[PDB]
């Protein structure tokens, strides 16, 4: 089997633009990983309504239910990550050598898009230690 | 509202290389 | 008769061999000129020798040695010379030598093989240095059965003995100088060396790794358990095997290249079953014939497996690839090493037994991490992820391979090269025994009779001390933080006296050079003037330091070859008795003093013994030429790195052989390094065949001698903190003289650190031995006399940072344990502490490996010390909430603590390992290595230290861990890590939890 | 800071691939329009290869042990606010991003060969009337046109292209099909013969003017020797570029070369002279070329060093020990220069032919030449 790959929508926003300079794209994306295991719960719906609004950290958006479960604080090229009450991330702002592309396979129709590239990432490689 | 965190773990590993079939990817 | 059984061995091995490809090549007949020059027009085949063996062949069988040679080509074949075994018996009457003669011809009637008259030379005798010789009967047999024979004669006559350990492989291979590793031409005369080839042949390498069952939380027991995968590489290329009826998926065909240098392309091979993957594997080995093979451990886990599995499915390891258990139940074949890293890794590697671990090795040594997997968790993944422990097995198998060909192979088989044993023997004999045969080596070489070993059982005890070692100081010392310096100024005046001189000594002697082709001699010679005039005036100094390390290079070889030292120089009731004494002045003999101490309750007596200046040379000119060889190789490197980067950047360009050249001559010049240090050790080993107490106590008394001199000078130049057998850390003044470079007229440059040439010119003014002889001619036993001295300290730094520990207890430190700092501000060293020690808590090793680091920080002393506070609140936070604030997984990992025992169960370790036996069955607690896991528990309140440790791992946590218990002993190590040394230096406790004991502030001034 | 969120369930059709700079810059022209293109042979059991117009990718995917969570922007439907707890070196979050996808592995590019699936393509030898053969075995596989052939296969366009040029790719009656190498040569020596008898510019040959030639004096219909035949030859044995050829003269006569050993020394092992001779006096009359069996490297073998036979490398065993001892087989000696040819293919580390050898086969050599001697 055989497909051509879409990149016209991805090339339409990325000639308008500047080239990726900063970890955010003129398009406002960003990329993710981890050096752990994120330990979630196995339910998502049921924990959701006892959150607080408070709190804040298990929120509603459009009938999801998306968790508040950290904040990220980015200062040049450092950042640091907590991660609910009790964790805390000490981390940096690498730029990718090679930059990666995120595309999408519409298994449906076995369609393929480009969806976008990443030149930068924030990554976290020591022991977390309680937020205080 | 409490049990969110990750599970550390201490280094990085990078895996074998492997061949990808459609299957695969479908 | 008991010959013909060794003949059905030797041709069921025979059948093996020629099955793996070596046949027996007999040379052509040359009756002609045996010339080394035209090698290559004699009839024969050239080889490089790569393996040899013993062996017994039919006309009972003809006891002889087969050698295995690789051609320049790739390919092989094997040959076999025959030599009589023989040994000596010495007569204390010569006048009856007939008699002895005419006895043993009645008494060995037929186990004597034959006998003929040789000279040899005795120590102990009378008028020996005038070349009178010993007269002995030589005795051969046809084999080592006769000579078994012989010493069972022997042995009742005992009750109311010579050359009976040699092995004959050894004999037969110094006899004829061979070692393997050179190469040879085989032909009728003998082996010729081919010194035109000196590079290696590049041997068949296999690498594997298995991967088995195991039962939960007990050890694999190879009577049920099953391999579940065998990985394996040959010469950098991955297979890896799979038994599908455990393995729950098909592995597919991958690249695993976790390094560009080290591609890794595997094929699977999913097999039905275990005897399917073992019948592969041997065909596979077969197919493509090793000779090594190497392992990690693989000798007490891995073979006996394989052989037991075999045996269970109808298997012959022997008849498929020619391996069978040895007398020590390892397994061997003739053709192929089983290189056990876990050998070398305990033996050579350099490194602490808490780091003997495959994963610290291949951190070390390899430089990355490779993916771990708890072997509980890979039999579910047998069944949930095969792809998982596929990824892992190789991981095993690619830091296995590399580790061994690139740190293994270069010195096992360059060292190899020069002492004439397979890489097997090196890894396994004692180095005392080692040291021992190269001596017999140059011994026989230099018709020197060999004593026998010393037999009696070990003066029941002797701890002698071999070196000295004392703390003098604890604390902090940083380039950026002043020091005080109390300069005593008839130091300076003694160094100013000794300037032109020790300057002189250091350009023409420590730099073997002439003062008349240096251009800056009396600039250099001023500006130290100045500096020392300076500190002479102002010598009470508060400044920034210069933190220096001053040790003296190879230091006990050092005194041996400048003493002309070897333990056959010991008088022993006699000298001068036939040879003359008064010429030397001395009356020939040197007396020298040592430091004698006895176990027997211990008492030292200072003794003195007496060393002819003209004894016999023979260990010495060894060791001295082996130093040479080094300082050539040393040489030849450097002449090596200029080739290395002359040449373009083309990699295929025929000179990878050059690289190897380059990483061999390294390899060659450490291994004479490991050498050349192991001739001290060899004469304080048990058994001994040159056995001296007198040597070590001189030893040590010298180096304690000229170390005592080295600190008390810069005792009073200077401050030394540590001293430990031979090495001195110190700060200095910055305004102290240090380093200054001589030009030479050629434009050359020559090195100088002053303080080193100071300490190095006094060695010699006051050690030099000007009674040193040495034969001029040997016939006339004339002796010329000289003065030699090869002992020069050296200096590292200065450094950024220094850090000493002080004991709990009062003017007591703690030694071997300190913490030292590169320039760039990295740990080069930590000794002795807790973390390298069996059986510590794992939180304590998490607090010392965040705290070291931080030291650097801040620029006071009060600053580093709130720093560290400041981590040790974070570890009071953790440990006073008794970690409520803090996730549940965090808590469990931190707490366990896990003891080897080190006898059988037949401490907090015992206890353990005990309720460990008792729960799970005595079998568990047998064996060595059982996990114990285990927690001090609070609990039982008023219980004795040894009942405390009950293991809780086999069953709220928070109250049953003895919370202060663990504060307290991180506290102690809180304590020798950073308060003591504040309290020590007068700063009140960062860390108030433990307390300022009364002992160390009075103990220093406040 | 940023307020993050996370989507409960990510799809796992978002995926890594790793786009080298060469990747990136053809991914930014705008200009192609299905330029690049996913290729796999197959779906359960073949590779997955990633195509340019021009060049070919085959794909690896390589899985991490870290925890890769995509994520982008997101508008919050209702205001929310923060539980602050003690967090220091926070500050208020001034976007909301949610994860909405999590990958776990990469898939890295190799530049690699595309190469053509030739599994149902049949082989032609001349027959007349072929469509009724084709139709008389049952291959189901029907192939209209190149672009379809090629959209199956590995390969590139352009790789399609050349490869199929140079299998001699052709059609005949309308079905498509491969020449046998017989009848191939005898079309292509025929037409030679035409070419000489035309006096055509053999530097600047077109598809028309040489079909003429062909087919000039014959009928049509017995005439297998059509316009898609000569385009064949053409893109076979000539070089285009309207698109115009010319020949590649001393490659033709290596073919020739290589078309004469199969005829006429191949069961046999002539001395190199006579089979010369007769051969020079093969060719079609003043065609201008000299010899030496360095052109044919690779193509014969020669038992003494005077003499040829003919040999061909698709016959040699993939496996080296294999392929060398039928080589040592048909040749005890061999000239290392002359053996490399027949094993280049073997030769996938690109390193020094006699280290290739050297883990199955051994070495020897003579004066000027290096052989190599299997035990
Ligand atoms: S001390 Fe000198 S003279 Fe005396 S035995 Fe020894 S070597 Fe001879």
């Amino acid at each position: 089997p055989s497909v051509d790959i879409d990149a016209s929508q991805w090339q339409k926003l990325t000639q308008s633009r500047e080239k990726q300079t900063t970890v955010i794209t003129p398009l406002g994306m960003m990329m993710l990983e981890i050096q752990g295991e994120l330990e979630l719960p196995k339910d998502f719906a049921s924990l959701a309504r006892r959150d607080s609004p408070n709190e804040g950290r298990f929120s509603e958006q459009d009938g999801e239910t998306l968790i508040r479960f950290g904040s990220l604080q980015i200062d040049g090229e450092r950042a640091t990550l907590f991660v609910g009450k009790k964790q805390r991330l000490l981390g940096k702002v690498t730029k990718l050598d090679v930059p990666m592309g995120i595309m999408h396979f519409n298994s449906k129709d076995n369609k393929v898009e480009l969806v976008d590239v990443m030149k930068y990432k924030v990554i976290f490689k020591d022991r977390p230690l309680p937020i205080m | 509202t409490v049990k969110i965190w990750v599970k550390y773990n201490e280094g990085f590993s990078n895996a074998v290389r492997k061949n990808v079939t459609w299957n695969n990817l479908w | 008769a008991l010959s013909a059984q060794q003949l059905l061995n030797a041709s069921k091995i025979d059948d093996i061999d020629s099955m793996m490809g070596f046949e027996r090549y007999v040379p052509p007949q040359y009756n002609g000129r045996f010339d080394a020059k035209d090698i290559d027009q004699i009839p024969g085949r050239v080889g490089w020798l790569t393996n040899m063996h013993a062996t017994l062949v039919s006309q009972q069988g003809i006891s002889g040695v087969d050698f295995y040679f690789l051609d320049e080509e790739g390919g092989s074949f094997k040959s076999t010379v025959v030599y009589d075994p023989y040994f000596f018996i010495a007569c204390n009457d010569e006048s009856r030598v007939n008699d002895v003669e005419e006895l043993v011809k009645k008494y060995l009637e037929s186990c004597l093989k034959s006998l003929q008259i040789i000279r040899k030379e005795d120590l102990t005798m009378d008028n020996h240095l005038l070349g009178l010789q010993k007269t002995l009967i030589k005795l051969s047999f046809v084999n080592s059965n006769q000579l078994f024979e012989a010493r069972k004669l022997l042995r009742p006559i005992l009750q109311d003995i010579r050359e009976y350990d040699v092995p004959y492989h050894v004999r037969v291979s110094i006899d004829k100088d061979i070692r393997v590793g050179k190469w040879y031409k085989v032909t009728q005369q003998g082996f010729i060396e081919d010194t035109r080839k000196i590079a290696f042949a590049d041997p068949v390498v296999m690498a594997f790794a298995i991967a088995t069952t195991k039962p939960p939380l007990k050890f694999p027991d190879s009577a049920v358990d099953q391999i579940m995968m065998i990985s394996y590489m040959i010469d950098g290329e991955g297979f890896l095997i799979t038994n599908r009826e455990i393995i729950s998926e098909d592995i597919e065909d991958f690249e695993y290249t976790p390094k560009p240098e080290y591609p890794g392309f595997f094929t699977i091979f999913n097999e039905n079953d275990e005897v399917a993957l073992l019948q592969r594997f041997f065909e596979h080995i077969r197919d493509v014939r090793p000779t090594v093979i190497s392992t990690f451990n693989g000798d007490f886990f891995d073979w006996p497996f394989i052989h037991n599995r075999s045996k269970i499915h109808g298997l012959d390891m022997f008849d498929e690839i020619g391996f069978a258990p040895d007398a020590e139940g390892e397994y061997k074949s003739s053709y192929c090493s089983h290189m056990d890293c876990f050998r070398w890794v305990k033996r050579d590697s350099y490194l602490p037994q808490g780091s003997q671990g495959l994963k610290a090795v291949t951190q070390s040594k390899l430089g990355y991490n490779p993916i771990e997997l708890d072997p509980e968790l890979m039999t579910p993944y047998a069944f949930e992820k095969p792809q998982h422990l596929s990824e892992y097995s190789v991981s095993d198998a690619v830091a296995t391979y590399y580790l061994y060909m690139k740190y293994v192979h270069p010195f096992i088989f360059s060292l190899c090269t020069i002492i004439p044993l397979n890489p097997d023997e090196t890894l396994r004999k004692g180095t005392g025994t080692l040291c021992e045969m190269l001596l017999m080596v140059q011994a026989y070489q230099h018709n020197i009779l060999l004593p026998n070993k010393h037999t009696d059982p070990i003066l029941e005890s002797e701890t002698y001390v071999g070196g000295h070692v004392e703390s003098l100081e604890a604390g902090v010392f940083r380039s950026d933080l002043k020091n005080e310096f109390k300069i005593d100024p008839s130091a300076i005046d003694e160094l100013l006296q000794e300037l032109p001189e020790a300057l002189k000594f250091s350009v023409e002697v420590e730099n073997k050079s002439s003062v008349d082709k240096v251009t800056n001699f009396e600039e250099i010679k001023n500006q130290i003037t100045q500096k020392l005039l300076e500190l002479k005036e102002n010598n009470i100094r508060n400044e920034l330091p210069l933190i220096y390390h001053v040790d003296v290079a190879s230091m006990y070889p050092n005194i041996m070859t400048t003493n002309r030292l070897q333990p056959d120089s010991i008088k022993a009731e006699r000298d001068c008795a036939s040879c003359d004494f008064n010429r030397p002045g001395k009356t020939c003999a040197r007396k020298l003093k040592w430091a004698w101490r006895g176990e027997f309750v211990s008492e030292i007596v200072e003794r003195e013994a007496i060393v002819c200046q003209r004894e016999n040379p023979f260990y010495v000119d060894t060791v001295k030429s082996f130093r040479d060889r080094r300082y050539e190789f040393k040489g030849l490197a450097k002449t090596w790195k200029g080739n290395l980067s002359k040449i373009d950047p083309s990699d295929k360009h025929a000179r990878d052989e050059a690289k190897k050249m380059i990483v061999l001559y390294d390899s060659l010049q450490l291994a004479h390094k490991v050498i050349l240090n192991s001739f001290y050790g060899y004469v304080m080993r048990k058994g001994s065949r040159w056995y001296s107490m007198e040597m070590a106590g001189i030893t040590c008394l010298t180096g304690a001698t000229i170390i005592q001199m080295a600190r008390a000078l810069v005792e009073r130049v200077g401050r030394p903190l540590e001293l430990d057998t031979d090495g001195i850390w110190c700060i200095l003044p910055k305004s102290f003289p240090e380093t200054y470079f001589f030009t030479l007229e050629n434009g050359k440059k020559l090195y100088l650190s002053y303080p080193c040439s100071m300490l190095n010119y006094r060695v010699h003014q006051k050690f030099t031995n000007h009674q040193y002889q040495e034969l001029k001619d040997p016939l006339n036993y004339i002796y010329e006399t000289h003065s030699e001295n090869t002992i020069f300290f050296e200096v590292d730094g200065p450094y950024k940072a220094m850090i000493l520990p002080s004991s709990k207890e009062e003017g007591k430190g703690i030694k071997k344990r300190y913490a030292v700092f590169n320039e760039d501000g990295s740990l080069a060293e930590l000794k002795g502490f807790e973390l390298k020690r069996r059986g510590e808590l794992q939180l304590i090793k998490n607090f010392q490996s965040d705290i070291f680091k931080v030291f650097l920080e801040g620029d006071t002393l009060e600053g580093c010390y709130s720093a560290v506070a400041s981590v040790c609140n974070r570890w009071l936070d953790v440990l006073d909430s008794h970690g409520l604030m803090l996730e549940d997984e965090d808590l469990v990992s931190l707490i366990c603590e896990n003891r080897s025992m080190s006898k059988t169960l037949k401490s907090t370790s015992i206890t353990t390992a005990r309720r460990l036996g008792d729960f799970l069955g005595e079998d568990m607690v047998k064996d060595k290595g059982l996990q114990c896991k285990y927690i001090i528990s609070s609990k039982p309140f008023n219980a004795p230290v040894t009942e405390r440790a009950i293991p809780v791992a086999i069953f709220d946590i928070r109250t049953i861990i003895d919370w202060g218990y663990y504060r307290e002993r991180l506290g102690s190590a809180i304590q020798k890590i950073i308060t003591i040394p504040a309290a020590l230096q007068g700063v009140s406790n960062p860390v108030p939890r433990v307390e300022h004991p009364d002992w160390l502030k009075r103990k220093i001034a406040t | 800071s940023i307020n993050l969120h996370s989507a409960p369930e990510y799809d796992p059709s978002y995926k890594l691939i790793q786009l080298t700079p060469e990747l990136l810059d053809i991914i930014q022209d705008p200009v192609q329009n299905h330029q690049l293109r996913f290729k796999s042979l197959d779906k359960d059991k073949s590779e997955v290869v990633l195509c340019s117009h021009d060049k070919t990718w085959v794909l690896k995917q390589r899985k991490h042990s870290n925890t890769v969570l995509l994520m982008r922007e997101f508008v919050p439907e209702q205001p929310i606010t923060f539980d602050e707890t003690l967090l220091f070196g926070l500050s208020k979050p001034y976007m909301d991003v949610v994860g909405f996808a999590k990958t776990e592995s990469e898939f890295e590019t190799r530049e690699t060969h595309g190469e053509l699936n030739l599994n149902s393509v049949p082989i032609y030898n001349g027959e007349l009337d072929f469509s009724d053969k084709i139709m008389k075995r049952s291959s189901t596989k029907v192939i209209g046109t190149l672009e379809e052939l090629l959209e199956n296969s590995p390969c590139s366009a352009l790789e399609g292209i050349s490869k199929w040029h140079k299998i001699g790719g052709s059609v005949k009656d309308g079905v498509l099909c491969i020449l046998s190498q017989d009848f191939l040569f005898k079309a292509l020596h025929v037409l030679l013969m035409s070419a000489m008898a035309e006096s055509l510019d053999l530097q600047h040959l077109n598809v028309e003017d040489t079909h003429h030639a062909v087919g000039k004096d014959i009928e049509d219909e017995f005439n297998p020797y059509t316009r898609e035949i000569i385009e064949t030859v053409l893109n076979k044995f000539a070089v285009q570029e309207n698109n115009t050829w010319r020949l590649r003269i001393p490659f033709i006569a290596q073919w020739y070369g290589i078309q004469a050993l199969r005829k006429y020394v191949s069961g046999i092992s002539m001395p190199i002279d006579e089979f010369l001779i007769k051969w020079k006096s093969l060719f079609p009359p003043f065609f201008p070329c000299d010899i030496d069996i360095d052109m044919l490297r690779g193509y014969h073998f020669k038992p003494t060093d005077k003499t040829v036979q003919y040999i061909a490398k698709s016959t040699l065993p993939m496996d080296p020990k294999e392929r060398f001892k039928v080589l040592f087989r048909l040749q005890s000696q061999w000239d290392l220069e002359d053996i490399k040819p027949l094993i280049e293919e073997l030769n996938s580390r690109g390193m020094k032919i006699d280290s290739f050898i050297m883990k199955y086969a051994r070495r020897k050599r003579l004066g000027k030449k290096t052989v190599v001697t299997s035990r």
